[PDB]
């Protein structure tokens, strides 16, 4: 793979909370949407596997 | 710089440029398409430009040589003295300000 | 501004240096006259009326006394050390507030500035003593190095406990913070410890090991004569007053009171001087009361008594602050 | 016709002169040389503390007041201790007779130029600036970023104990090993 | 630019030194100083407090190194009796 | 009372076998959700270290002086207690990390939290610390029991950044609020 | 002579106070900190002593949509 | 009895501190325009003092005039330096 | 020009002016016995430039590191309002290991 | 220009060029530092919405606030000129009495409490505006309404009383 | 809180100055360099690090 996935995607929440100029920080709503999708997808994937075992019982 | 923490306790001046490059990579690069990250190239040059300033150093060099060679050649009538410049926008120095602004 | 920058800077430096160098001359006469009273003596009373010209005769006598450069001595260093000690001792007066911000430099980090200037001036003592290449001056310089390995951590530890209350590192803000209470009341153990370290920091008795006359002949200054000796004396006595000022800055409210600007500014100046003069007396009283400690015992006293107690306060004091919701805001306010 | 650009000298509120950084810079290199070419280990260590003082004064003049004072505070005590070890572990007289030859000058020139040429490109535009049309840095003011301006010592304190506390914890372990190791190897055996 | 010049002094004062091991240990102190200076000067250009934080941690480990060095040097001297480095 | 946004912060997604409940659980939850097996294993692990140093003494004596072995027991006793508590904490938090079978934990998580919703109280509780300080705390301790072999760390901060969409709790409680009202109607 | 802590902790604490006071009382003063952190805050909030709100260190940007303000427009300038 | 000659050098030391406090305050009260000086100044105050020079010519001059003097939109100073960015 | 810069100048000129007077208006008559080392009146072995035991050098090593430790505590002192509880814990963890 | 604080600034650069006719002109506020601090809590009490609208616009256009929120900035300047005029036409003596004390007192509000308590009651009964500071501890009396100021060099006089709106003498 | 009230009318004046000089430089470049070269790929305003100055300060 040449694609790097961040070990720490929480670096998107970094930055000083003090002396912030207005409009200094970029709007990263799309990044949060992407990370939410990954969490929903992985959890959805996980819920569709432990139910197959219930079927295969 | 990339951290988000500057010298006055406020945020680093190149942090918005770093967050856009990270945002661009995460939201364009993927396993399905290795080449989405080519969208990140202009975003990457800007982060380096806010860090080192080579392109803004190059523009000011060009314009500054162009500017001085024009003002040097340009006709000169009367130089506004430093005292006149110091009197710009004062309370009772209307004459000095008008001379400075040539209005 | 109204007049020149350079002139304002000029007269402010003069108003700080000149009255301080006059104040240094009188601490030397005052110590000689104070111990004598404790010793049932008089002290200087014949060089000027009531002996008030004695320090000037001593000063003038030495600047007209022959300098000797020993053959065994590294001479450039033999002169460099006293010059370093004098300049870097007198620099410490450049951040003293004689009123709110009435300092030659109202620096945001004037406490660290004082630690840097004091540490650099002791290195002159070390260098001058070694440079002499005589046994007693060699033994004197080694004691001065042992002494700074003893008191420097003690002062730096002590001051960090004051900065936890003030939150500033600026000398005026610490004084302004004491309008709530003088720091000698809540920080009473720290005041004793800082005062003890200041006596050791100044090589004053009972910690006069580097220049002890009953063990070494003059210690580090034994080969030093004329102006070189006088550089080391002005450094020492100027250090005494400066450490008394700093102790008054950090624990006794500094300038806080116990044409119109002139009348008010005078009260700040007197108030700082009165509290400094009391602490100057405590030094002289201390030299007159106690025997000299042994240098092994001073190192063990700072390192197994003082520092262990100071580290435990460094833990305890912020725990009291968070518990009572009294961490100071670290913004610019006072 | 139109002036449109006014260069005015700043009356007050003006900064220092940048000439002094060139004075401190040359003295810092001069002093660095003398630390290694001097025949006596005490003038060598005297030049050492002078080198740190010039580097520290440079740091104060560029506005890095805490690190410059912190450098001078820590390296004066350190140099004083280094002095103490030269007295104990070096014969001063025999070392002042420890004359060296310049058979290593040709190596110096080659090794000097080759590293310097290679690392000159590694350093960035921010630093290589100011090595008849010069550039001038322009600064202005903001109010949103000035509501509570902190001092650099406070800006580091704002994060040294929360965001980057792992470095503090590791730092502490290095100091602990030095406090234990440096004593285990030099303690009087009894 | 003073960063390279200082770094070259400490590198040769370490490798070209024919006097004693305290001067060896001094020249390391010079190299670290020049690197810290490069990091401190860059951090002011990029508005980064992290570079000053990085600098402060190179000072703390540079003092830890010099204490471990002086401790090892004493151990070696007690047994060898000279910390002079010998050529010919 | 829907927040209209249930994933405020970007979080790391890990490929694990079981469902993720909380990547940064509070210390009280790790203790509360610990199974009786976790007490049993941690207690045995704490006993293992001084019992090991006892057997080494019995089979191969150290030939130590008169009071040295009792001193060594006190150190071995502590290190096993410290090592066995980290073992017990790690066993419960993995069920929170989705890295162990956690069917019991999921249901008692869905009950506790949906109770907090209908009570109107904050899911993860209230914090004296500032919102940014909470972030630093979440980013220092999330998934941090994976490093217990090297550096221990426990979450004592009530923060809202736990890596899970909170919609399922709200989406759930209202259904318990829908059925409660209907059941009250027929009375 | 000197007691051992693990044999008789109280006789050791008496000996440590009398014979090694600077070291022993360092441990008391230092330990008093974590005792302060565990007892003062609960009792302070018990008696209504409320920790103050954090002071603003950055402009407090209001949340929610903009308020659709009418007034102070360009026409009002003259 | 009281050895008052012993106390005279302490009276002189105190007076010199009084001279210094009196001197500093007067020369800065003069330098700031017959006005008490400023202390504990941050980037906000330094900027506000320069915005007073923009309206009055004196860094410490004050105007309650609600309207700016004409040309105030142009005298906003931009600082120029050769080296320390 | 700033008060600090002139302050440095004046203290140095005073260090020069005092020194210059003594270098000019005092007699200078150097001879062999005047220029010898002081040893209470008897000449002895010159051995101040040879290695000398220091019985307190272990203090100098530990002094080196505890200075680094108290300097690392000074940013906390000037940042307590923001460090608060979470930052206090790390400062206590650091001072406990030290 | 950069927000870095200069260390070697020996020169100043100006620009006589005016904003283009396409941008509406706004007369800038002419008040200096001491008057603006004495009127700040009255600017806030009248122009909060406009101040809050400017900043929310800038946070709505990151990196572009200077060029895309100009109308809001003109609105704040106009709103804040209204209070300055209002204070002038109705509190001129008290307003000057306060910000002059502030100029002599390091712009420290606690150092000029008797002048604030007079100016505030004049503003409250004339411009109907009232100083409000959020999240002040409820147990303790507000610091701007405390009779005794601990950090004031000159003690607040017993005769001078703090001003609370809605309470008579 | 007293500073927070002053911040928007002060930052509104600073922005008018910043936009007044940026627009002025954009004109001064199209008239001297023929066009406006781009230092930044983005449309975001960046506070100038370098400024063109005249070759001489006011005569005084
Ligand atoms: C040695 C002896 C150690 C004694 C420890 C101090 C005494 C205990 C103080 C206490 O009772 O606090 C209870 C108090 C309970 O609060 P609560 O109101 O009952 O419930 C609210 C929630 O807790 C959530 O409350 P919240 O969300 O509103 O706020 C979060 C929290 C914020 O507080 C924290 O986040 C602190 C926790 C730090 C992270 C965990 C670190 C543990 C890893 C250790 C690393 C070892 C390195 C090797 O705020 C506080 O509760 C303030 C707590 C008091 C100030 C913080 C100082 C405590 C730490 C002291 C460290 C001691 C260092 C010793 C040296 C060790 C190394 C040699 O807070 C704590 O639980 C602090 C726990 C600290 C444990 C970590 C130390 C191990
Ligand atoms: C500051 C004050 C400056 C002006 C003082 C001169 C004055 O106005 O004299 C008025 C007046 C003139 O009396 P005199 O000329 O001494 O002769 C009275 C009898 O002839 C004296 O005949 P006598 O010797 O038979 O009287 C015995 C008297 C000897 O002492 C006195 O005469 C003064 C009483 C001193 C009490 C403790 C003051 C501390 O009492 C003592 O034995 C002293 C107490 C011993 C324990 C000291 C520690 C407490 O004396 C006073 O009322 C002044 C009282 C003491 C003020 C403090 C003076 C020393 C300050 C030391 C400062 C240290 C830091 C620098
Ligand atoms: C600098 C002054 C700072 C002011 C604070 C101290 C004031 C007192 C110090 C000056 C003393 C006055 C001189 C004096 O004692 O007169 C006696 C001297 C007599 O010399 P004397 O030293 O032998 O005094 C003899 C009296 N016995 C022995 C008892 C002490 O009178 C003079 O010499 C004439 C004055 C010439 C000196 C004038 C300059 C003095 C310094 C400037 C003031
Ligand atoms: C003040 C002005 C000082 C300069 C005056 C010019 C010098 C004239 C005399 C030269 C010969 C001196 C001589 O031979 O002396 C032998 C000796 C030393 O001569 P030497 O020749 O042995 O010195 C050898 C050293 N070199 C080689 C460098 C010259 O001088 C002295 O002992 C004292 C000299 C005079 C110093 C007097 C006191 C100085 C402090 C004055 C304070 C202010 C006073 C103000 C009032 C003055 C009166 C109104
Ligand atoms: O360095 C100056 C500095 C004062 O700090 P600051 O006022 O911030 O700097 C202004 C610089 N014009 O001051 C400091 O903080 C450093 C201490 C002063 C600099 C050294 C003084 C002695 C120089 C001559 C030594 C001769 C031997």
């Amino acid at each position: 793979s040449r694609h790097i996935e961040l070990k720490y995607p929480e670096v998107f929440s970094h930055g000083s909370p003090f002396n912030v100029p207005a409009g200094f920080y970029p709007n990263l709503d799309h990044v949060i949407e992407h990370y939410r999708k990954q969490h929903l997808e992985e959890e959805e994937r996980k819920a569709k596997k432990l139910a197959a075992a219930a079927a295969a019982a | 710089m990339a951290s988000g923490y500057g010298l006055n306790g406020g945020p680093s001046r190149c942090f918005p440029f770093w967050q856009e490059l990270l945002a661009c990579y995460v939201t364009n690069s993927s396993e399905d398409n290795p080449d989405g990250k080519n969208k990140c190239i202009p975003v990457m040059e800007d982060y380096y430009e806010c860090l080192h300033h080579r392109k803004e150093a190059a523009r000011v060099r060009a314009l500054q040589a162009a500017y001085r060679e024009a003002e040097a050649k340009k006709l000169q009538e009367n130089p506004p003295t430093a005292g006149q410049i110091r009197n710009l926008g004062l309370l009772n120095k209307e004459e000095d300000t008008k001379k400075v602004h040539c209005a | 501004m109204s007049y020149s920058q350079t002139i304002n800077s000029l007269v402010e430096v003069v108003l700080v240096l000149v009255p301080s160098l006059v104040g240094i001359a009188y601490v030397t006469v005052g110590e000689r006259k104070t111990m004598g009273s404790m010793q049932r003596r008089l002290g200087p009373n014949a060089v000027g009326i009531y002996g008030l010209l004695q320090a000037f005769a001593d000063a003038l006598k030495l600047l007209l006394k022959e300098y000797v450069g020993p053959t065994q001595a590294n001479l450039v260093l033999f002169f460099l050390g006293p010059v370093i000690t004098l300049i870097f001792s007198l620099l410490g007066y450049a951040v003293i507030p004689y009123g709110p911000g009435l300092a030659v430099n109202d620096l945001s980090t004037g406490i660290l500035y004082m630690l840097a200037v004091s540490s650099l001036a002791t290195y002159g003592i070390l260098l001058a003593g070694w440079s002499a290449n005589s046994k007693y001056a060699f033994l004197g310089s080694l004691r001065s190095t042992a002494q700074l390995i003893s008191y420097e951590l003690v002062l730096s530890s002590s001051i960090l406990l004051v900065i936890m209350l003030s939150g500033s590192l600026s000398l005026t803000v610490i004084v302004e913070s004491q309008r709530a209470i003088w720091y000698i009341l809540p920080l009473l153990p720290v005041f004793i410890i800082f005062f003890i370290g200041s006596v050791a920091e100044t090589n004053r008795a009972p910690f006069d090991l580097a220049e002890a006359e009953s063990e070494l002949v003059s210690g580090f200054m034994t080969e030093h004569a004329a102006v070189i000796f006088v550089f080391f004396f002005l450094a020492e006595y100027g250090s005494i007053v400066l450490m008394c000022i700093l102790t008054s800055i950090l624990f006794l409210g500094g300038y806080l009171l116990i044409n119109a600007p002139t009348v008010e500014g005078s009260f700040y100046g007197l108030s700082l001087g009165v509290k400094t003069s009391i602490l100057i007396f405590v030094f002289i009283w201390t030299r007159a009361s106690f025997p000299r400690i042994r240098f092994d015992q001073l190192m063990s006293f700072c390192w197994t008594v003082l520092l262990p107690i100071l580290f435990a306060l460094i833990v305890l004091v912020p725990c009291i602050l968070y518990s009572f919701n009294i961490f100071p805001v670290n913004i610019s306010l006072l | 016709s139109q002036i449109s650009l006014l260069l005015l000298k700043e009356i007050y509120t003006n900064g220092s002169t940048h000439i002094m950084l060139d004075i401190l810079s040359v003295l810092a290199v001069i002093s660095g040389i003398c630390v290694i070419i001097s025949k006596n280990p005490i003038v060598s260590v005297l030049h050492l503390i002078g080198l740190f003082a010039y580097v520290s004064f440079y740091l104060i003049l560029i506005g890095l007041n805490f690190v410059g004072l912190s450098y001078l505070i820590v390296y004066i005590g350190a140099v004083s201790i280094l002095f103490l070890f030269i007295l104990m572990l070096i014969n001063i007289r025999t070392s002042e007779l420890q004359s060296n030859t310049s058979n290593s000058i040709p190596l110096t020139i080659l090794v000097g130029i080759i590293i310097s040429s290679f690392l000159f490109k590694m350093l960035p535009y921010g630093v290589i600036i100011s090595n008849k049309n010069d550039l001038f840095f322009i600064t202005s003011k903001i109010w949103d970023g000035a509501l509570a301006e902190n001092n650099h010592i406070s800006s580091i304190g704002n994060i040294m104990y929360t965001n980057y506390n792992v470095w503090l914890i590791l730092a502490s372990f290095i100091l602990l090993l030095a406090m234990v190791g440096a004593i285990v190897i030099t303690i009087k055996p009894r | 630019n003073i960063t390279l010049i200082l770094f070259l002094i400490g590198i040769l004062g370490f490798v070209l030194n024919r006097k004693n091991i305290i001067l060896m240990l001094i020249s390391i102190e010079i190299m670290l100083l020049s690197i810290t200076f490069l990091i401190l000067l860059s951090s002011l250009n990029m508005d980064d407090i992290i570079g000053q934080t990085y600098a402060i941690y190179i000072i703390v480990v540079a003092g830890a190194e010099s204490a471990i060095g002086l401790g090892i040097l004493v151990a070696f001297y007690r047994l060898r009796g000279s910390i002079a480095i010998e050529y010919k | 009372n829907t927040p209209t946004q249930t994933y405020q912060f970007p979080s790391k997604t890990v490929k694990t076998d079981y469902p993720l409940i909380d990547n940064d659980p509070h210390f009280t939850r790790v203790i509360r959700y610990a199974r009786p097996s976790d007490y049993a294993h941690g207690l045995a692990a704490a006993a293992a270290g001084p019992a090991a140093l006892w057997l080494m003494e019995r089979i191969s004596p150290s030939q130590v002086g008169r009071g040295g072995f009792a001193k060594a027991m006190r150190l071995a006793g502590f290190i096993g207690l410290a090592g066995g508590f980290l073992y017990f904490y790690q066993r419960s938090i993995l069920r929170f990390y989705g890295m162990s079978e956690n069917a019991r934990e999921v249901e008692m998580d869905m009950r506790e939290m949906t109770d907090r919703v209908k009570a109107g109280l904050p899911l993860y509780g209230e914090s004296r610390l500032s919102p940014a300080m909470q972030g630093v705390a979440a980013r220092q301790s999330r998934y941090s029991a994976l490093f217990f072999g090297v550096m221990p760390w426990f979450n004592f901060v009530n923060h809202n950044q736990h890596g899970v969409d909170t919609a399922k709790y709200y989406q759930q409680a209202e259904r318990e609020l829908e059925a409660e009202r209907l059941a009250r109607e027929q009375a | 002579t000197t007691p051992r802590f693990w044999s008789t902790p109280l006789k050791y604490c008496r000996w440590a106070a009398r014979e090694r006071p600077a070291l022993f009382f360092s441990v008391v003063i230092g330990a008093l900190g974590p005792v302060t952190l565990a007892t003062v805050p609960p009792l302070r909030r018990l008696i209504g002593d409320v920790d103050a709100a954090p002071i603003p260190l950055t402009y407090p940007i209001p949340p929610g949509p903009r308020k659709q303000l009418k007034g102070y427009d360009d026409d009002t300038e003259d | 009895p009281v050895p008052f000659e012993t106390l005279i050098p302490y009276g002189i030391i105190i007076a010199m501190f009084g001279v210094t406090g009196a001197g500093m305050a007067k020369v800065r009260h003069m330098f700031n325009g017959d006005k008490r000086h400023r202390w504990s100044v941050d980037q906000w105050d330094k900027q506000q003092m320069e915005r007073d020079r923009r309206l009055t010519g004196h860094l410490r001059g004050q105007t309650d005039n609600p309207i700016a003097p004409p040309g105030f939109e142009f005298n906003n100073p931009w600082k120029v330096x050769x080296x320390x960015x | 020009m700033s008060a600090m810069s002139i302050y440095i100048i004046f203290v140095s000129i005073i260090a020069i002016l005092f020194l210059a007077i003594d270098l000019i208006f005092a007699p200078h008559n150097p001879y062999k016995e005047k220029l010898s080392a002081f040893e209470c009146g008897f000449h002895s072995f010159s051995q101040s430039r040879s290695p000398f035991n220091i019985s307190f050098f272990i203090y100098g090593l530990v002094f080196l590191l505890l200075d680094l430790e108290i300097l690392l505590l000074y940013p906390f002192a000037v940042s307590e309002y923001v460090n608060s509880a979470y930052g206090l814990a790390a400062a206590l963890i650091f001072i406990g290991i030290i | 220009m950069a927000t870095r604080k200069p260390a070697f600034n020996q020169h100043v650069l100006l620009d006589t060029t005016p904003l283009p006719d396409s941008i509406p002109k706004v007369k800038e506020i002419g008040a200096s530092s001491a008057p603006l601090l004495s009127a700040s809590f009255f600017i806030g009490a009248r122009c909060k919405d406009y101040n809050d609208d400017y900043m929310q616009c800038k946070n709505e256009n990151p990196g572009r606030g200077e060029f895309e929120c100009l109308k809001e900035g003109r609105r704040v300047t106009r709103c804040a000129r209204s209070v300055l005029k209002d204070i002038n036409t109705h509190c001129l003596e008290q307003f000057r009495a306060h910000w002059q004390c502030l100029d002599n007192n390091n712009q420290q509000l606690w150092q000029c409490r008797p002048a604030e308590w007079k100016l505030n009651k004049c503003v409250y009964e004339n411009l109907k505006l009232e100083k409000v500071i959020p999240d002040q501890p409820k147990n303790s009396t507000p610091v701007h309404l405390r009779q005794r100021q601990i950090f004031a060099h000159h003690a607040i006089p017993p005769w001078e009383r703090p001003f609370i709106p809605g309470q008579p003498e | 809180w007293a500073r927070i009230h002053l911040i928007p009318l002060l930052q509104a004046e600073e922005d008018r100055d910043h936009v007044r000089r940026y627009l002025a430089d954009q004109a001064r470049e199209k008239g001297l360099l023929g066009e406006n070269i781009k230092v930044y790929n983005s449309d975001r305003y960046v506070r100038p690090t370098f400024a063109v100055t005249p070759s001489k300060p006011a005569q005084e």
